[PDB]
């Protein structure tokens, strides 16, 4: 089946650049338009940029004209979009996705998306996340302290699926992020990722 | 057989030779243009359209003999080839000569600024709707058709809008505002007048001297006079032979070219009828090569430039009439008339965009040459960049405020997409005026990294990430720090 | 560039009826050679990628049930769901691709049930993030359809609450009460009570 | 015064579009005293000056749009066109044409009612007939 | 090639009510990578091109009503219109397009109504067909939607009937009698005799 | 709009040759490839012939394999199909369609469907057709005598089209076809074309 | 003798094709001495010859398939097997391992289970997965 | 690495992937043509042993002949070495027609290539020839004397010169009667400006080309002056002479494969594990460069297990190819049937230069059809009160048309002719 897969998001300060690739496959990547689109919660979808099939057409976005580069080489199937200037209302998560054959004949629109890669900006630093486990039904782990947001928790690496209750992360007031996942119980381990910084922390919760 | 050729050349000396050879020559007016879309067995013509005809499939590639290879002249072969495969047989080589009235003038004046002075002192005429004969005062001042470059043409690039072209364009137009020279002349015109001696001077190639032989008036001829201390460069022509690709006597008509007519017999008769200049076989070259005309003739090839072969060169002729006839009847200016030929030469731009650039102009010649510009790159990116990019890079490279990161991302970017460069470039000159380690990890059951100048603020900052979260050796090796 | 205003936005219903999210467009997209409106209906489930529902604004894309429908023209556009599903609770963009690509503001599609009992839950704070220089103790309720919940705290609380689940459909809350160390041990009985439509829990 | 404005519609990118404004209720003499042209306004954004002409008869145009776009002055004819070639999918606005006096104190403008362009980015309609 | 039967050969309907026609493959046409059945259901006005109505066997084209839905699997699809419509009426052909192109038998829908009366004329041959040599004289049975009616002359023959109309769903034929011209002479009156479910005219 | 428009069929002797040409206007000819396909009322729609994009596949009919070939002009817009040593079951009506880019991967199938030219194979001759008012409320006329099938009728050259009733051609004993067409009413010419024969008749019915 | 065949499916024109054939019930010299082949049929057509193999081990192929197909046949495991490969629409069908045997008097023939091979022409699947 | 070293047939790829000239030979300037400066010009040569042998043999057929009194031997797993002996009974790479190479014709399935192939299997099985011996075993037999003759550049001569045994080079012997062509590398420098001007103004000297020359001899050096003071020595000699018998190596990316394939037929060849015909038609697939992993594959079995049909399974391979790349004889045969009428023999010489790739069936029915096998158009104006139109029909002559068209006015209820449009008009 067709499957886009997104990579180069992180965290970095304003000004600075950063670079998205996108790796295409099951179809002819030579033979496809492709789009970046960005989405935030405060400012929702929004188109980004657009590559044609050979390269020769490209359009940007008003907001991001001048700033932004869309790309693409056909032999090893990739799209890079280059990202300068950063500033801070370009926190999002981008995907990138296959614009149909000839939809002026068809009218067939953007059809497969991207799972997508958090990009966000921000003159703070990074820091890994702090793991509590908590005595007990029901048992679960807090991270605590942790600056960028993505934090990416599973439970006994995916064995157990029903009753995972990961709620939303929240902004403190120090400025980091925290959020308890919790797992409802008649051995259990929480596994937290945080790509930014590339922690992988597995905990034991027990009373 | 059926024959086409001009009906300036000898057509009577070449149904001569072919009554010695049944064979039908013709020679409609028109018929560089009728040949295309009506496919004679054969045609003679310059070679400039036979590119466009090989391109077509209109003309059939011909099996050369090395034999025949090396009795005719080396040039004429290069340039009758079109992507290295031979499509024609060169005759005639023709260029434009100065023929001047003895009488009426003991010597040819050297520069064309002086015309005006000896037309005043009469009270020159040439034909005008041609812009074969109007070439050579606008190449003369370094205007040319296409940049010819390391032995191939550049397509891309066209010179017609020069200031040397201009300045031809504008001394030409003038001549003909000062009541000099007539607008509305033409070839049969301009004979006339000169057999009458009327004219003290003309622009014409070897095939009139018959012609005004028939005048019994003495006429020297000689190498067009200089333009502001620049020599003229009329175009070079080569008259040659090409076979119809559907022709149901091919091989006929191959035997024809190769035995009968490329031979000193068929040459010296057609040169009888009409004399052909220059002839690209070695021994009849020679024989003529005591007649001073076919020396000045020579001279002025020399002086001049070999016509080119691409097929882009009709219409690019097409589009020079068109400027010279709008600059001739004083219907718009000379720098009108080169941009809307300009518009006219790109191929890739459609009708409704070319006709919306024809009205652009016509409604606004201030901004002219960012019309130019805009219109050459849609022709580019329609077509089936290093200038601005370089300047992009150099400027880049030299800014101050801006780090090693933001300028390496501003080069990828320049250097990934070039169309977009003005605006990158400014936003980087934006970002100018704002800004006027090694990873270590860490092996509760985990792994972190953090960044960090030297080991013990790695270690520090590890210490302290143990510390909230409830948790000592460490490896250069694997530049790692381990908890226990 | 063509704006798309979605009027519903936020939308709650019951299972088994029809609802109708319209969408206003600043300009007519309608395509003059082919006469084909260029309007297109995405979906989007919670921490997932759109998929596409409607394109043309009356052709269903292949795979998606008949329970949805596309209607309108003109500027204005309706999507209407026949029998609303309890794992149709998503996002609904409008997209025009006509003129460059724009989404509207998104319409979110609510799931009304049955009131649901919470379960209430306190959690104590683990000792390593005591001794760390800091306490949280943890007042969670689980399994309460409406999300309208009140929580009080007896001894700057922090409060989270989950997106509604599609087979379930109930909510989750999480109230984090958070002190110093000193603070902590000043204070002996720690205690989390809710006022709910559908109770203390307390704790040494 | 009173400006009617007339052209626009859908056009695919590098096509040519000829919009056109007619001035009426003001003679001659008065209408050369007045410096006419065309602003652009996108849903979001504020309007802002395409193209211009002064009296003097010169122009001016917006610097993302120079080259593209031709603005010409039929005075006799109390007339003005824009000449829009090599569009993009951004140039779709609403136009208004424009017209500015100088009142000695200050500044006067007169907006028309405003045509409707669209560009449409599609890619295999270029055959594609109109009827 | 994979060829595809049909199975009702013609079926009559009234109007407003659901009709089903199937139709059989001799072998599974499902691609393997999309899992999409390649099927597609045309429809052929009479004297006109067809036209696709139905494609991937469930999605539904652009532009067709949705009435028209289609179903099945494995090698039996169905396609099924809810509420038949006078102008329906066409000719159904099932087509797989995965290996080569191959196309169904056709099956034929007709239009039940109420009865209706013919309306009967008789037509003389006119002289510059007696000159010729032969007559041929014409009974004309209009506007009647049966389609069962015998036709006897009385004083070889040729019947011909036309197709059922959209609008009015009834039948015109036409009887011609067809002799030499001193068959014409020899013989004075001339009489055609209908007899439907729903009379005779003569002439001298 | 899409318009698809064939010609070159006639009538033509069993084991002659015929080369049917079809003009495409409204989409890109150049990228789609096409498809042949004949009808006949005994036998039904079957494919023919179908040609690739760049004319570099081309698939042909079990039974129509090695006499038929297909080809196309990108550059005249233009669809060749010759056919040779015909025999008398290639009787039947051709039209040139459509096929959509890229069908293994959106499954579109042939769309767009030309009127179709008739091609009929037999020994006989063509002959006009002989056309005969019928004095009258309804009127009409009758043509007979004519071996090509295609014959088409129209009254006051479609001024009208109300009460228009035109019959199918029949077969008699003799191998020629007949048929007559009426128009019920409360000046009327009738119009008659065969196009093998060349034949445009009107003729006026007066009582 | 009982004949069973395996491998087949859906293949894009182009690609290649091994089907098997395996025979039981018999000693080696005993279908050494008979004839083995592969058959083909397409619905409404008639049993065609598109491979076979005689007892001296010479191979006998259709003017339509062969260079393209391949037929080959081993004794010690009891094995024939037939590639095909530069597949086209035209030869989706269904496919018989056949044993032709002598009883002297006239010709016997062994037929098995067969095996569907559909070829499937379509665009833009230079590039599609198959075991996603 | 900044500059590489090698043969220039390699450079060609690496290009498509991503007064100086007077001072050199214009021939190694036109085969690196301009991607890399030529260094070495290299030809094999036949060394032999002088006490060994007085003279060296001349035929490769008296060579087994000799190796048997002894109780030859190289290089064998290089195609490099063993190529000359393939090429010189018309064996080659790629078809050099009007200086252009054609990647379409593939000639090492020839029938003298074959013969040399089985040749040098005649001399594996003998036990004269060893098939698993390389250059180092190769250079330490003839340093010690064991192999009388060997096959060698003259990079090992300096080698051969540290083993102070007399050794005198000449041109390979000639196979059935016609001299070998052996390959002509060029060893020459590819840079992926210091490096470039280090080339030129230092290495590209007489007395860096000497320095280079003196650790192991060059060769043909491209230098003017160093190749005038060094053509004095007889081994130059020989290997230029070697060289004009040669053919140059192609500069086109078609050769890494094909070299590739040609290693792994020698491998098949030399083992005995394949014959000589399966092992070239291996090459050959192998060589195949639009063919897709499977049908390769697929190919490379189907050559395999049945090797009767080999040619046409190489036909359909290439076919195949060209197909997916991104009739004479037919068109002589079409004009010669008799009974065919002029119309569908246009008709079918049609369809024929319409589709090449269906000739072998347009050709066969046409045979089907040929034992199966052994006028002006006047118009009709009738201007009648009761009948008005025109009508066509072909005639012979107008008398038969004025017969058809009475006809047919006699069928339907003052006759005019004008022969000019061929009309008869008929008034009522
Ligand atoms: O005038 C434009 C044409 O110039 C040349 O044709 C010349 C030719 O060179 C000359 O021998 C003869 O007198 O005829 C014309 C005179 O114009 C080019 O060869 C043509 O392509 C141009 O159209
Ligand atoms: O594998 C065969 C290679 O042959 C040549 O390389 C030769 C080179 O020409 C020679 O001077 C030296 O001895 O090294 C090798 C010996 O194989 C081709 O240039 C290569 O492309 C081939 O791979």
């Amino acid at each position: 089946d067709v499957q886009l897969v997104e990579s180069g998001g992180g965290l970095v300060q304003p000004g600075k650049s950063l670079r998205l690739s996108c790796a295409a496959s099951g179809f002819t990547f030579s033979n496809f338009g492709m789009h970046w689109v960005r989405q935030a919660p405060e400012m929702g979808l929004e188109w980004v940029a657009y590559i044609s099939s050979g390269s020769t057409t490209k359009y940007y976005g008003d907001t991001v004209k001048g700033r932004f580069t869309i790309s693409r080489d056909n032999p090893k199937n990739t799209l890079y979009l280059q990202m300068n200037s950063l500033r801070s209302e370009d926190t999002a998560m981008y995907y990138c996705a296959r614009r149909p054959l000839y939809d002026g004949d068809y009218g067939y629109p953007m059809d497969y998306w991207g799972q997508g890669t958090s990009v966000t900006v921000s003159s703070a630093s990074t820091k890994g996340p702090s793991v509590f486990p908590l005595a007990p039904a029901a048992l679960g782990c807090l991270v605590k302290d942790y600056f960028p947001e993505p934090v990416t928790v599973s439970w006994n690496s995916g064995a157990l699926t029903s009753g995972v209750h990961t709620f939303p992360a929240v902004l403190q007031s120090s400025g980091l992020y925290s959020l308890s996942s919790v797992v409802t119980v008649p051995t259990y381990i929480c596994n937290v990722n945080h790509k930014p910084s590339n922690t992988k922390v597995d905990k034991k919760v027990e009373p | 057989l059926v024959i086409w050729i001009n009906g300036d050349k000898g057509y009577n000396g070449l149904a001569e030779v072919g009554k010695k050879f049944k064979v039908t020559v013709e020679h409609p007016d028109k018929l560089e243009e009728k040949f295309p879309q009506v496919a004679p067995d054969i045609i003679f013509w310059a070679h400039d359209r036979f590119g466009g005809y090989a391109q077509s499939g209109l003309l059939a590639e011909i099996t050369p003999d090395k034999a025949f290879q090396d009795k005719l002249y080396p040039f004429t072969w290069d340039a009758v080839r079109y992507n290295g495969k031979l499509i024609a047989y060169p005759i005639a080589v023709e260029a434009l000569s100065l023929i001047y009235n003895k009488d009426l003038l003991p010597n040819p004046p050297k520069t064309w600024e002086e015309i005006p002075a000896l037309d005043k002192e009469l009270k020159l005429m040439f034909n005008l709707q041609e812009p074969y004969f109007t070439w050579p005062l606008i190449a003369a001042d370094g205007g040319y058709a296409f940049k010819y470059e390391n032995g191939k043409y550049d397509i891309k690039d066209v010179g017609v809008d020069n200031a040397g072209a201009k300045a031809g364009l504008t001394f030409l137009v003038d001549l003909i505002k000062n009541k000099h020279m007539n607008a509305d002349t033409d070839y049969s015109i301009a004979e006339a007048a000169f057999n009458k001696g009327e004219t003290a001077m003309t622009i014409n190639g070897p095939w009139a001297w018959s012609n005004i032989d028939t005048s019994k008036v003495n006429y020297g001829v000689t190498v067009l006079p200089t333009f502001k201390g620049q020599p003229s460069k009329p175009f070079v022509g080569v008259l040659s032979a090409g076979i119809n690709a559907a022709s149901p006597n091919k091989e006929l008509a191959k035997e024809f070219l190769e035995n009968y007519l490329l031979t000193d017999e068929g040459l010296e008769a057609v040169n009888k009828d009409k004399p052909l200049g220059a002839v690209a076989l070695k021994s009849y070259e020679e024989e003529l090569a005591k007649d001073p005309r076919i020396a000045a003739t020579m001279e002025n090839a020399q002086k001049g430039e070999i016509m080119p072969n691409i097929p882009q060169m009709s219409a690019f002729w097409y589009a020079v009439r068109t400027a010279v006839i709008n600059a001739a009847s004083g219907r718009q200016t000379v720098d009108q008339a080169l941009a809307f030929a300009q518009i006219l030469i790109m191929p890739n731009l459609t009708e409704e965009q070319r006709n919306g650039f024809i009205q652009s102009l016509k409604d606004d010649p201030s901004v002219s040459k960012e019309i130019l510009a805009e219109a050459k790159k849609l022709n580019e990116h329609q077509a089936p960049g290093s200038g601005d990019q370089q300047s992009a890079f150099y400027e880049i490279l030299n800014m101050p405020n801006l780090n090693e990161a933001q300028r390496n991302g501003f080069i990828q970017s320049l250097k990934d997409d070039p169309s977009q460069s003005t605006n990158v470039l400014g936003e980087a000159k934006k970002l100018n005026e704002s800004q006027a380690v090694t990873t270590y990890k860490l092996v509760l059951k985990g792994e972190t990294t953090t960044k960090a100048v030297d080991a013990e603020t790695a270690e520090k900052a590890f210490k302290q990430y143990a510390n909230d979260n409830g948790v000592w050796t460490y490896d250069d090796a694997t530049k790692t720090f381990t908890v226990t | 560039n063509i704006m798309l205003t979605q009027s519903p936005s936020s939308l709650a219903v019951s299972a088994g009826e029809r609802v109708t999210m319209s969408c206003k467009s600043t300009q007519s997209i309608l395509y003059n050679s082919n006469q084909k409106t260029y309007l297109a209906w995405y979906q989007q489930k919670p921490g997932q990628s759109p998929k596409l529902l409607i394109y043309w604004a009356s052709t269903r894309a292949s795979g998606v049930p008949d329970r949805f429908t596309g209607s309108g023209s003109g500027t204005d556009f309706t999507l209407t769901i026949n029998s609303v599903q309890p794992e149709d609770l998503a996002v609904y963009y409008c997209h025009q691709y006509l003129s460059a690509w724009t989404f509207g503001g998104g319409t979110k599609l609510e799931i009304k049930r049955t009131v649901a009992a919470p379960s209430v839950f306190i959690f104590p704070p683990s000792d390593e993030q005591l001794k760390s220089g800091t306490a949280s103790v943890v007042c969670l309720l689980n399994n309460f359809y409406p999300r309208e919940a009140k929580v009080q705290w007896k001894v700057n609380s922090q409060e989270s609450v989950t997106e509604q689940d599609s087979k379930d459909s109930t909510y989750s809350l999480s109230s984090t009460l958070t002190l110093s160390k000193a603070d902590y041990e000043k204070h002996k009985v720690y205690a989390c009570e809710v006022t709910h439509q559908g109770v203390t829990k307390s704790f040494n | 015064v009173q400006l009617q404005e007339s052209g626009g519609g859908l056009v695919q990118p590098g096509g040519s579009l000829r919009l056109s404004c007619t001035a009426s209720g003001v003679t001659i003499s008065a209408l050369n005293a007045m410096a006419m042209g065309w602003y652009r306004q996108a849903p979001g954004e504020r309007r802002v000056m395409v193209a211009a002409v002064s009296e003097r008869g010169n122009a001016m145009y917006r610097e993302s749009v120079q080259g593209r776009f031709t603005v010409t002055r039929d005075f006799t004819n109390k007339m003005v066109s824009l000449q829009m070639d090599n569009l993009k999918p951004e140039d779709t606005a609403v136009y208004y044409c424009h017209v500015l006096e100088d009142r000695v104190d200050s500044f006067h403008d007169y907006w028309g009612q405003g045509t409707q362009v669209t560009v449409s980015s599609l890619e295999g309609t270029k055959h594609h007939h109109h009827h």
